[PDB]
């Protein structure tokens, strides 16, 4: 067989619809993501990647921190998350603000502000939600 | 249609020509024209390790026990017999093995030539001192028993080998 | 449909030879495999893509049925003698059992060289049967060593040939059973 | 074969497995089965009136005279010829439908019975029901016979 | 090993004339070639041996071990050099090796290797260069580990 | 349907009870992700079971490297618990799968919308699998059932 073809039978475009690039086993994966699922306001999409990233950011920090070893650990752990959280999201801002300059797709000034403001919210209460988490276990 | 073995047939390439030819070939190994051996080089070799072998039956036998040449002392079968004759006369011995070594360089040389043309046939070095050649009857006789012969000392010298060397 | 008669007489089984009453119920004869590349491998250089019209499976199993017969009844007859004492001359084959006998002369060398002449005589049998499919009339067991000459009356030889082959499976079977039973327990 | 009849059972195949095809090898399966079964009755009954003349065959119930012959030998003779025969008997394996042989036939009619078509069909009528008790019978006969001390009756 | 001076050690040319001052070493010659044809190659374990480790006294590498090693790999060698076709039927085709090996994801497999490799030096030339590189670093980690020489 | 793959073998079409014989296209459907699901997690199974027997324990669990059923006590219950989970994800991830319109049973990788055309290699290497899924399945019901009944525990004469 030839499980290689080229990329929306397009042999000219830079691309291959490999097993790894069109199967449906990543297609299904992507598409339910909340970067790119269907019927997911820019707000919901954002909260959904801030809650996934802070709750996962906590524990490096907890665990590697210069303060690891001391009783406190996990309270640094948490503000450094939270600092890189913020930074993360000064980052986004300013993205938003050069890229989409001349509610929607993603892909424009109100869209990216919301998703923006949804990553923030969502980011606190993963770290927070990782920190209750801890606390006690 | 071989007269040796009448289930399988003849070669096509043994006529009958060569002496002591009963068209005893299974495997056809006269057939080759690979590798350069092509049944000249197979005759040669078989007058060659025929001759060898009944100098070798005759050496073995040792009846007068004088080693040969004077003043080569004591009997023994073969390895032993074969040490003590180079301890004694190392001179001699390596003698012999270098008139050998002269007679199988021409010899190879020979082959080559004969190879290449028909003038030098196998097993022939114009040794003959009777220098008959002219009438063929007898020189097939004199050829084919001289391989028949031989063909015996090889058997021969192969029971000489076989004692003491098994378990 | 013969010597098993709930079963189609094999197809490729021809009740044509010697000995046949159709027996082949595990289809043995059925393999399409020529049996000729087993000697002379493959393309090989002595061979030219021939058709596999005289090899082929019934061929090669019926050399194989002659040659077991015959060596068994061989074996048996003289396993038989040896055991009523038959020792010969020499010295070293006395005082050795039968069961004894084959490792014995193992380690004697006599047996060493007994297989050199087997191995000459088995090497004349495969250029045989390599003939045969070079385009030979060769029979399977056929050695052309025959004293009797009876193939020319054309009907007493297939008498012969039948009864060779019965007795000689007899002679198998009854050899295989005198060994495990000899083996099992000491009789004449 | 079967036929249809008696009361319980006339056309008994609830399940319907003969609808999926390929009878034939259900019906050689069944008369193998029914074979074995009525032998095995028989050779339930009998070692209790009667026992082998060999000292090893002497003693020791049915239900322990599997293995005390499994481990004398003759539980492993009887397999190495049953073997026998069920490796010559290839026929049946690949070829139910293509084969014109009827199932569960061999060429062994001394009778002659089978020679008249209708006391034929009466004969493997009669050894398809009476091997169908037997298996039956023998299947209760074992049960029984573990259940209760003694096998003789049971 | 043993402590004779080099004086005293006859010369190698000792070592193949008479048997017995070599028995005197590895008491298995005695019984001579005999025992590799007859298959009993066991009786060869004296200087034969699969020891490995290191020699005590010299620090390097057993020498009966080099010797089995190189044995083995004599013989490996030759059955491997019987693997391709060349004259007589009997071989391998190297093209039709390559054009048989293709699966789905590489489409036509190695179909045209052969004719580079037997069209052009320098493709032969760069596989050649990279054995021989990768060969030559694996060589320079195995003798420190295993020192071969004494 | 016997143009599903799985059907090159001896038996050829094995359905001696009627399960295949007149079910919608729905419940063959059903019945050959439950083949491949039983029969991939069985391949798992006796490749773990091999592991367990031979030794091979990861270093957070030392103590037990010796019969997989006794192993299986030292998991803590939250370890069972987290595989539960990823088992969970992933069949939500399959469930997933289910719902776009090309869907074969079991083409999770979606066979149809990548290979150029059709095959028969493709069919018979799915066969391969099937296969190799089918022994798996009897030899690890086998290996749970031989370890239960005799305690010994395979590698030690069962
Ligand atoms: C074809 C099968 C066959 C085989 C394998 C053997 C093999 C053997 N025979 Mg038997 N033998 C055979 C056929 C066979 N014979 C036949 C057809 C006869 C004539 C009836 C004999 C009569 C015979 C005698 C009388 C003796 C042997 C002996 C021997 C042994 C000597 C082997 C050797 O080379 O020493 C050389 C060996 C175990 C000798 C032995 O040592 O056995 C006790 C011995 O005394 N054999
Ligand atoms: C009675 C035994 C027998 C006989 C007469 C032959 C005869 C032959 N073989 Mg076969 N062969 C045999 C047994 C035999 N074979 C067995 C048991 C093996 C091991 C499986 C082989 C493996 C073999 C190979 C690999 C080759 C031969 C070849 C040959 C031919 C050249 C002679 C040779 O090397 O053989 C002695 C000849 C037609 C050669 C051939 O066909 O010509 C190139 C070849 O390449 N033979
Ligand atoms: C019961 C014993 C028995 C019988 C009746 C036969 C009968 C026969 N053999 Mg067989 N044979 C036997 C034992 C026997 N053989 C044994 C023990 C050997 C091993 C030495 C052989 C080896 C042998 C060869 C090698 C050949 C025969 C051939 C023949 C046939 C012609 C020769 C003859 O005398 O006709 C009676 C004939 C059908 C020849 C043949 O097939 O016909 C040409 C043939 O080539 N036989
Ligand atoms: C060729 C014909 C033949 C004949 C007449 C017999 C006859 C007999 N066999 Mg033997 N047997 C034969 C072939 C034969 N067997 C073969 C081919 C085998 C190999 C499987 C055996 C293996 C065999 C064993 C293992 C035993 C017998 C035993 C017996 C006896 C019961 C009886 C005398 C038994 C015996 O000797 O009684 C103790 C016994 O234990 N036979
Ligand atoms: C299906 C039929 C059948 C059955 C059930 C048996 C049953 C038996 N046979 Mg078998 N036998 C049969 C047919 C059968 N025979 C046939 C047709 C032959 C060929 C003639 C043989 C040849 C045979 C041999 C060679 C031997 C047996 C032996 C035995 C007995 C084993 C006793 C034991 O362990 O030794 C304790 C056992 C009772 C063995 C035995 O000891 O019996 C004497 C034995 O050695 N049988
Ligand atoms: C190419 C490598 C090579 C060479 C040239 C020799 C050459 C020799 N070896 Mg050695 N040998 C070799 C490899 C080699 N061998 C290997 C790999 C082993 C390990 C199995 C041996 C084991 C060995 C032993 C055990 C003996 C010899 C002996 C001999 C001598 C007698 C040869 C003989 O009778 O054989 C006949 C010739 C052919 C079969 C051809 C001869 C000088 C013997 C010796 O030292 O006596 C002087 C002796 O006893 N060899
Ligand atoms: C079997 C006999 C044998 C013996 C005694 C040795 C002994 C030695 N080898 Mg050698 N070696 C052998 C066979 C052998 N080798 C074979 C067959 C190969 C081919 C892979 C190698 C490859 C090899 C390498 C690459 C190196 C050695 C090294 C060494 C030394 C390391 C110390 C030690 O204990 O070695 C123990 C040796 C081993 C544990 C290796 C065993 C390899 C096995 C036998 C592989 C067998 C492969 C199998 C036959 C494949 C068949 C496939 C085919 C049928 C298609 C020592 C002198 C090292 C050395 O000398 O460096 C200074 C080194 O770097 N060996
Ligand atoms: C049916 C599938 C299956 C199931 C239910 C289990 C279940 C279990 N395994 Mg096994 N295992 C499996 C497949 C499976 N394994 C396979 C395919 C491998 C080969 C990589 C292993 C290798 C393995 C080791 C080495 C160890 C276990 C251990 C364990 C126990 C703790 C979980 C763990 O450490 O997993 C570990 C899982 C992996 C290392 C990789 C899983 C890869 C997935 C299947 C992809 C638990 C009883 C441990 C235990 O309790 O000791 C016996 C242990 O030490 N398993
Ligand atoms: C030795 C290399 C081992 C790793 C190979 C990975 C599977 C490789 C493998 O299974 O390939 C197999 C795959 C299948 O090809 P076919 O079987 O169709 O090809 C038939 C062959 O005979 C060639 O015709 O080939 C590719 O897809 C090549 C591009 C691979 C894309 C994946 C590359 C991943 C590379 C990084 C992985 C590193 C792992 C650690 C390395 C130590
Ligand atoms: C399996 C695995 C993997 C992967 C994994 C991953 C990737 C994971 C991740 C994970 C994650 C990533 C997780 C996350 C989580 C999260 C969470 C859990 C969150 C939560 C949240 C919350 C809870 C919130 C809350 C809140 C808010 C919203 C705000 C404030 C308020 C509150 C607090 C209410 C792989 C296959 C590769 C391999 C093997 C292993």
């Amino acid at each position: 067989a030839n499980f290689i073809k080229p990329y929306n039978n397009d042999p000219f475009v830079g691309h291959l619809s490999t097993p790894v690039t069109t199967s449906a086993a990543t297609k299904a994966f992507l598409g339910n993501l909340p970067a790119y699922r269907a019927g997911l306001s820019p707000l919901l999409r954002g909260l959904e990647v801030g809650m996934a990233h802070g709750y996962l950011l906590v524990g490096p920090f907890d665990k590697l921190g210069p303060l690891r070893n001391s009783e406190i650990a996990l309270l640094s752990g948490f503000l450094s998350a939270v600092g890189l959280i913020t930074i993360l999201t000064l980052c986004l801002t300013i993205y938003g603000k050069v890229s989409f300059q001349e509610n929607k797709d993603l892909l424009t000034e109100d869209g990216w502000s919301q998703f923006t403001s949804g990553f923030l919210v969502g980011a606190f209460g993963g770290a927070g939600f990782a920190y209750l988490t801890l606390l006690n276990l | 249609a071989s007269k040796s073995l009448p289930f399988l047939p003849k070669p096509e390439k043994l006529d009958g020509s060569l002496p002591g030819d009963v068209g005893f070939d299974p495997l056809n190994l006269s057939a080759t024209d690979e590798l350069g051996l092509d049944l000249y080089w197979f005759r040669e070799a078989e007058v060659k390790h025929g001759r060898i072998a009944m100098l070798a039956v005759a050496g073995v036998l040792f009846c007068d026990q004088i080693g040969s040449l004077p003043g080569f002392p004591s009997g023994k079968d073969q390895m032993d017999l074969f040490w003590q004759v180079f301890a004694e006369k190392p001179n001699v011995v390596g003698a012999g093995v270098v008139a050998v070594s002269i007679l199988e360089f021409i010899s190879g040389i020979a082959i080559t030539a004969g190879r290449k043309d028909g003038s030098r046939e196998a097993g022939d070095f114009n040794l003959d001192p009777f220098n008959v050649r002219a009438d063929p009857a007898k020189k097939a006789t004199a050829q084919l028993q001289e391989i028949k012969n031989g063909r015996l000392a090889m058997l021969a010298s192969m029971g000489m080998i076989a004692q003491g060397m098994t378990t | 449909s013969k010597s098993i008669p709930f079963a189609p007489q094999p197809a490729a089984l021809d009740g044509s030879l010697p000995g046949d009453v159709g027996f082949d119920p595990l289809g043995l004869t059925s393999i399409d495999f020529d049996w000729a590349k087993w000697i002379v491998p493959a393309r090989a250089s002595m061979r030219k893509g021939d058709e596999p019209v005289v090899v082929d499976t019934l061929y090669w199993m019926r050399e194989a049925e002659l040659k077991h017969c015959r060596v068994a009844m061989l074996a048996v007859v003289g396993w038989l003698a040896v055991d009523m004492g038959l020792r010969l001359p020499g010295t070293k084959y006395m005082g050795l059992s039968a069961i004894s006998a084959h490792d014995a002369m193992v380690s004697g060398g006599n047996m060493v060289v007994m297989l050199h002449f087997a191995l000459l005589l088995e090497l004349i049998n495969g250029a045989a049967i390599f003939a045969a499919a070079q385009g030979s009339g060769r029979k399977p067991g056929d050695f052309c060593l025959d004293p009797l000459g009876l193939a020319k009356d054309s009907a007493k030889s297939a008498r012969y040939q039948l009864s060779e082959v019965k007795n000689g499976r007899l002679a198998m079977l009854a050899f295989s059973g005198i060994a495990t039973q000899a083996v099992l327990t000491g009789h004449s | 074969g079967a036929d249809g009849p008696e009361p319980t059972t006339k056309n008994f195949d609830p399940l319907g497995l003969a609808e999926k095809g390929d009878v034939l090898f259900y019906r050689e399966a069944e008369l193998k089965h029914c074979r074995l079964a009525m032998l095995a009755v028989v050779g339930m009954v009998v070692p209790n009136f009667v026992r082998l003349p060999g000292d090893i065959y002497q003693g020791v119930s049915v239900v322990e005279a599997h293995n005390a012959m499994v481990e004398k030998g003759p539980m492993v003779q009887l397999l190495f010829w049953l073997s026998l025969f069920e490796i010559i008997t290839a026929p049946l394996t690949w070829n139910m439908q293509a084969k014109d042989r009827e199932p569960g036939d061999f060429s062994l009619d001394p009778l002659g019975f089978c020679k008249d078509p209708e006391k034929k069909k009466r004969y493997q009528l009669s050894e398809l029901k009476n091997g169908r008790l037997a298996m039956l019978a023998f299947s209760g006969m074992i049960t029984q016979a573990v259940l209760t001390g003694h096998g003789f009756p049971y | 090993d043993a402590g004779v001076a080099p004086q005293e050690i006859p010369l190698p040319h000792e070592f193949l004339v008479n048997r017995d001052l070599i028995a005197q070493l590895y008491p298995s010659f005695s019984k001579g070639l005999v025992p590799f044809f007859s298959g009993n190659w066991s009786e060869y374990s004296d200087f034969l041996t699969f020891k490995g480790g290191v020699n005590p006294v010299t620090g390097g590498l057993w020498l009966t071990d080099t010797a089995h090693h190189h044995l083995a790999l004599a013989v490996l060698f030759i059955f491997a050099g019987h693997m391709y076709r060349t004259n007589w039927g009997i071989g391998h085709s190297m093209k039709e090796m390559l054009e048989a090996h293709k699966g789905p994801f590489t489409g036509e497999g190695h179909a045209g290797l052969y004719e580079i490799l037997t069209t052009s030096w320098h493709a032969q030339l760069a596989i050649n260069l990279a054995m021989i590189g990768s060969l030559s670093i694996i060589v320079a980690h195995h003798m420190y580990a295993m020192p071969p020489y004494p | 349907v016997k143009e599903m793959p799985g059907v090159s073998a001896p038996l050829g079409f094995f359905d001696p009870l009627g399960f295949a014989s007149k079910a919608s296209p729905e419940t063959i459907t059903k019945y050959r992700e439950s083949e491949l699901r039983h029969g991939r997690t069985a391949m798992l199974a006796v490749l773990g079971w091999a592991f367990t027997e031979a030794g091979c324990h990861l270093p957070v669990f030392p103590n037990a490297g010796t019969n997989p059923l006794a192993a299986a006590g030292q998991v803590p219950f939250w370890g069972w618990a987290q595989i539960f989970a990823f088992c969970g994800v992933i069949e939500f991830v399959q469930a997933k799968i289910r719902e776009r319109p090309g869907f074969q049973a079991g083409d999770y990788i979606g066979s149809g919308d990548l290979m150029d055309e059709g095959d028969d290699q493709w069919k018979s290497f799915q066969t391969k699998e099937l296969n190799n899924g089918r022994l798996a399945m009897l030899a690890s019901i086998g290996l749970i059932g031989q370890t239960a009944i005799f305690g010994q525990n395979i590698l030690e004469q069962s």
